[PDB]
RNA sequence: CCCCCCC
RNA sequence: CCCCCCC
RNA sequence: CCCCCCC
């Protein structure tokens, strides 16, 4: 008589059925990765300091560089750990300090450089060189304070401010990530720009594009290093600015839910239209997905997980042309790139948004 | 003296 | 790869499946596991996609009769159909039955 | 029918993932700093005073 | 000491300020749009402590 | 990115 | 397939 | 017998 037994709830399926699997897949059986132990954190530092106040030939693994000193801020068991459980097989190893060779420095000392397993060492001794070159000239030009020094401890947090500029747009275009990361990077990184006035923002976005995009893994530990530093009680400024920066990349991916959300908070008529009418149930039924699976759901396409996914509204078109209008309307759509399946209902919810934004009114 | 300089 | 071969991979990949059923259960069960990974490359995620759009597959009618609850159809309401509710009824009960 | 699915809660999601962490982050490893034990308080007292 | 307490967070103060003065503009609609983040991030000051 | 007053 | 704006 | 579209 009633059609409530006509049911299916395909999504909670489709999620159990992933989430409920007791085999684990084994992948990057056969490679390596580098990490350093955290007693060498100092001497990274200063590395990461080196790449950035000179014009260097060649940046091709600053991205290495920041997640090397990563490794030094969590410890090489940690990191150890954390690739384990991000599902790959992949094995750690450790870097070692070892001498120049006839190269003395000022404490008499045989000169020690860094071995980072996959970063070739002439490639760290050339970035030496030309930074030592560069401060020789600067000295002799004038007679630098301790904060335009490579050895000041914010630099490594820097270029890894850097990285999370590019680890933002991870879910978007290499061009639209390499201009949205120098665009903001002039504004976000003006303090460091100011005392670094020759860093290469777009050679260092590029590397660490490449290093996300290559290594998968390296993903979930600059995850897990946002989430060590986020629980801190203390810490300098630039690692407030990169745990703002990653926060700021929390949604990464699922902008449609967001802008869902704001299109039900503005309170559009054409969500009650009789097309979109019919597909409440299932948007509901993403929104409770998110619920379910909690504070990670935003994690899903920054770590780029396969279940990421079943977090797409493709199959709501009116509420994905409704929610895109409204935001159009308001102003919000900007260069927005998604697909507006309905037109019609775009142009109209469009009409109503602009409307309502011209308007005020008192509650 | 490259080598030699504070960093 | 602009010389890869999809027609006869795709037909490779249709025979195996027809002839050794239990690559079938093996294909599921990798792609439980893909999916329930924490990373994975974008191949990977495209890969859990195409096998979550074959979910619901061989039962379209279920889905489309779904559809047409959710479209309000006057015709559910006809004499004929409404003498058979009950038995569609159990279709859906025992679909969420095995879950 | 009604919009009370739709919602999202970022805020308390992101506060749950900076809390939630079972690493600890290592900063200032090869750094030292001073103390004075307690036994010294009034001979810096007087220093404080000049 | 005391009297840095609230310190770096002096626009949560003067929203509370806002809500004891009862303005008007509070109701805007523009305004009612946003109260539900304003709650939660003063839930997020209480849920910390 | 955030922060920015007075006591 | 998905994703795509700004901060 | 069942299944059969598109993404």
């Amino acid at each position: 008589m009633s059609l409530q037994g006509i049911h299916l709830s395909d999504l909670s399926y489709k999620h159990a059925i992933l989430k409920e699997s007791q085999y684990t897949i084994k992948r990057d059986v056969g490679t390596t990765t580098a990490v350093t132990p955290s007693s060498l954190q100092q001497e990274i530092t200063l590395l990461c300091g080196e790449i950035l106040y000179a014009k260097h030939a060649d940046y091709k693994y600053a991205a290495e560089i920041g997640i090397q000193y990563i490794s030094t801020a969590l410890g090489s068991e940690r990191v150890q750990q954390i690739l384990r459980n991000s599902g790959s097989e992949v094995q750690v190893v450790l870097t070692r300090t070892y001498s120049l060779g006839k190269i003395k420095n000022n404490k008499g000392e045989d000169l020690q450089m860094l071995d980072i397993h996959g970063v070739e060492k002439s490639w760290v001794e050339e970035i030496d060189k030309e930074a030592r070159k560069t401060m020789a000239t600067l000295l002799k030009e004038s007679s630098i304070p301790q904060n335009q020094r490579p050895s000041a401890p914010d630099t490594p947090i820097i270029l890894l401010c850097v990285g999370a500029l590019i680890f933002t747009k991870l879910a978007s275009t290499i061009e639209v990530g390499l201009e949205t990361t120098v665009r903001r990077a002039n504004r976000v990184l003006s303090d460091a720009l100011k005392r670094y006035p020759r860093m290469d923002i777009p050679k260092i976005a590029r590397s660490f594009y490449d290093l996300f995009e290559q290594k998968v893994y390296h993903r979930s530990l600059f995850i897990e290093y946002g989430k060590a530093l986020g629980s801190s009680s203390t810490g300098s400024k630039a690692e407030s600015l990169f745990v703002n920066i990653f926060m700021q990349a929390y949604g990464a991916g699922q902008t449609m839910l967001r802008w869902g959300v704001i299109a039900r908070s503005s309170n559009n008529i054409m969500l009650g239209h009789v097309s979109v009418q019919a597909e409440l149930k299932q948007v509901t039924e993403v929104y409770d997905l998110v619920r379910e699976m909690g504070p990670e759901s935003g994690l899903l396409h920054l770590r780029q997980s396969p279940k990421a996914g079943l977090l797409s509204l493709a199959n709501c078109p009116n509420f994905a042309s409704v929610v895109l209008g409204n935001a159009s309307g308001l102003g919000i759509i900007g260069m927005y790139r998604g697909r507006v399946p309905n037109t019609e209902l775009f142009s109209a919810a469009e009409s109503y948004a602009k409307s309502l934004k011209e308007s005020n009114k008192i509650n | 003296d490259i080598y030699q300089l504070i960093m």
